[PDB]
């Protein structure tokens, strides 16, 4: 029986995704911008925290901590 | 009509070709790459894990000294000892005072979790590629198959033989060295098995699980027992495999590039969407039809009614279909410019039915192929205002 | 039921039945494995 | 003292170097590189063996059709027929003449030869080469232990600390696609599993022996029986693995380029002779003399007097050697041009004491360190007469 | 009851027959160019031979 990191709060931008985010614990946030230029970025967030994230046109992914992987189209 | 097709690799999406024979009926295809399992060919080369100081009872001869022997247990460190007294549960025991001898040895043994809990390295190779290729095809409507990507290997699953690949896009995610946690894999540049500073990963370094010997450079250094009592100062790094749960680098599964996701399981690497496959079928001529029995729809027209510029197939597109007979009527946009929901088209006599696409340029000029007729169907497009779910269906994009 | 040397014994290092070697801290589930050297 | 030396991969003969260490007497080598075994990275892809058409019993229903079924053994070819009159035991036993009906099936096996004499692909990546090197040491004149080639590896067998490689000729005998047969090994453009043309090499194309699935292209044929008696044409071109045992290509251990041998065991290729291999090593320095021990030579004299131009240790020369003290004095030449069969010599108060070399320069002009005393054994050779035995202690060839 | 010869392998190309065949025994194959050029063939095969 294990983690789980409360749901983030998504927000659009053009071509970012703004990301009011609150976490419980320390939380490892990771992304993997899916073009060949990979430009992944990690960083623990316990303090609650306003991020950004340059998406690019074919997609990225979001990993909330062990919740599970999300995705995303920013055409 | 062996359907050779130049097809780019991206997993969740079809790709609806259309085979044009020449004497018979087309039919559309439906190629959904529905996954890209990669299998690289590899080594398991050592598992590593953190060490257990499995200490054996050190001696204790109690007027004269104990000369030690380097016994062959991994890493058997052994350093006799003098001048104790040693406090064993009447006070001391031995009546000398330093002649009293004291021969602590101590080896490196694998955990009980490194069994379980364990760390992997592997010299990594390319292997060979795969997919469990759904196609819906034409009629049939059916056939997920596991095929591979050498392009020479048919899978005569359903009724279609299809030959793929070999891709262009050899880039393995996978370096050259990896090590493999549990799930979490990690590109890394292990050093090597019989090799491993100790604290740096690799300290322990057994073959496998079962392998009795291993190499284990811990830097075990045993010290002399304090003020004559009983007991093993092991002065020892703790593992390289502790750290590297705590100090480690990010996993491939979060760092990778061109899109793809692992697991410790064959060792793929799925979903790669990177680069074209040449993918060729040879259809069952059965499933087709001949071409005197589909109706003929030409003095037709075409024209968008709200074309949506995005990825979701929010174009639309009315056509005056003129037909001669009525029924189904596979349809496709040869131009890469235009994909569509729909492969098939029901027809009355020459009636009208809307279908869905997606495109990426302004002015969307892109033919449509209603079985053996074609059509450009012009117009002008909008922007969409809600883009954040997951990926597209247009994967179009060019000069526009 | 073995006995050893306890380390800090409350006041200091006595020899007590119960004492503990091999403390695994190394699972993930607030829980460690522990070894006495008395064998209850 | 780490002493770095690039060294000819060459399996047979030692590489007596020489360490000069500033500040105690140096110490020679032996390293002789007794294996280049290489084990390279592989995939079992699929077994291939010759059919067994094991035909099921037919069925012989006497009045009326029996419509068969595409049961799914491998290559489960089966067609009805009718028109017989099954002659069995009895003249004919179905009281019809032409409803009477034979359904004739048959499907692929896998002989019980396939599990034993059996043809075996795999697509082959690059891996990682091993040697048991032995070297007679210094003084220490023993270790013969099994190492590998990735420069950053020791093994601590004996005493000294020995890193090897990457050696610089990659060049795997073994191609990307072999097939292996028992002990010869032939590095052929298999098909593939799932693919192979009947007749051709893998018709039968199994992954392993336990595997009941496989691929069995054999164009198997029935053909009705004949005249109305029971039995089973099954028309089918005999394996090709039949063929490739006997219209087949010569075996890599009888084929490859620069000097391998190969065995059906971990897939090696003994003895690759090609290239160099950057090799250093971390002598125990307890094994070192120190060098106001060793006596000094100097004020000596080198001169050849029967220099055999050639391969075995033909070439002579008296030293008038200078000492100091007496006792042991390494050698080498430093120079590659002479290969030494001493590696150590005995000396008396300033005496003399021929060694044994060969060269392949007419004039060898090679220095010669007889433990810390350079010499010039200037002179000339002569050219042997009796050249059929196995190879050469020399491997120096140059301008000359 | 008499002879009979294992199928060929038909392998097309470019007005020409590419044909991988493997005997029994020694097969008298022939053809003929059905032109007014008959330009016919003979050769006993029991080796095995891709002809053309």
């Amino acid at each position: 029986i294990a983690t789980l990191a409360p749901e983030p709060l998504v927000e659009h931008k053009h071509r970012t995704l703004i990301l009011h985010l609150h976490p419980d614990h320390p939380t490892l946030l990771t992304t993997r911008s899916l073009g060949s230029d990979a430009n992944p970025t990690r960083q623990w967030i316990e303090r609650p925290t306003t991020v950004n994230f340059t998406v690019t046109g074919e997609g990225l992914e979001y990993t909330w901590g062990n919740h599970p992987p999300k995705r995303v189209w920013a055409q | 009509y062996e359907h050779t097709a130049v097809m780019p690799n991206k997993v969740g999406i079809p790709y609806k070709a259309l085979v044009e024979r020449p004497g018979y009926a087309p039919v559309h295809l439906q190629i959904q790459l529905v996954n890209t399992r990669i299998i690289p060919s590899t080594n398991l080369e050592y598992i590593t894990c953190k060490y257990k100081t499995k200490v054996p009872s050190p001696v204790v001869k109690c007027c004269g000294a104990t000369q030690c022997t380097s016994k062959p247990h991994p890493d058997y460190q052994c350093q006799v000892f003098t001048g104790v007294y040693p406090f064993m549960w009447g006070g001391a025991y031995c009546f000398c005072d330093t002649e009293n001898t004291q021969m602590s040895e101590a080896y490196v043994e694998r955990s009980e979790e490194c069994s379980i809990d364990h760390a992997k390295a592997y010299k990594v190779h390319t292997g060979t590629v795969q997919a469990m290729v759904n196609i819906t095809y034409g009629s049939v409507s059916w056939r997920s198959a596991d095929v591979y990507v050498n392009g020479e290997t048919p899978a005569k699953i359903g009724d279609a033989k299809l030959i793929i690949g070999p891709l262009s896009s050899a880039w393995s995610p996978f370096d050259n060295k990896v090590v493999v946690y549990g799930h979490e894999v990690y590109n890394y540049d292990f050093p090597e098995y019989g090799t491993g500073k100790a604290g740096s990963f690799g300290d322990l370094q057994s073959r496998t699980s079962t392998s009795n010997d291993l190499y284990a450079n811990t830097n075990l250094k045993l010290q002399r027992p304090q003020a004559g009592i009983v007991h093993t100062p092991f002065t020892q790094a703790p593992s390289g495999f502790e750290r590297w749960k705590r100090d480690k680098g990010a996993p491939l599964n979060d760092v990778a590039p061109f899109g793809c996701s692992i697991a410790l399981e064959p060792l793929r690497a799925e979903n790669c969407a990177v680069g074209s496959i040449p993918i060729s079928i040879d259809i069952p001529d059965a499933a087709f039809t001949r071409i005197s029995e589909t109706p003929t729809v030409s003095d037709l027209e075409c024209k968008i009614t709200e074309c949506t510029y995005a990825s979701d197939f929010g174009g639309i597109a009315t056509v005056a279909y003129k037909s001669s007979k009525a029924g189904n009527c596979p349809i496709h946009s040869p131009s890469g410019v235009a994909v569509i929901k729909e492969n098939d088209v029901t027809l009355a006599e020459s009636g009208s039915f809307t279908f869905h696409f997606s495109t990426a340029n302004i002015h969307p000029a892109f033919k449509l192929q209603v079985c053996t007729s074609a059509v450009t169907c012009k117009g002008d497009c909008k922007p969409p205002k809600d883009h954040i779910v997951d990926y597209p269906a247009q994967h179009t994009e060019s000069f526009t | 039921p073995y006995i050893a040397d306890c380390p800090n014994c409350g006041h200091s290092r006595c020899d007590s039945p119960i004492a503990i070697e091999e403390v695994r801290g190394d699972a993930h589930a607030g829980v460690i494995r522990i070894q006495t050297s008395a064998m209850f």
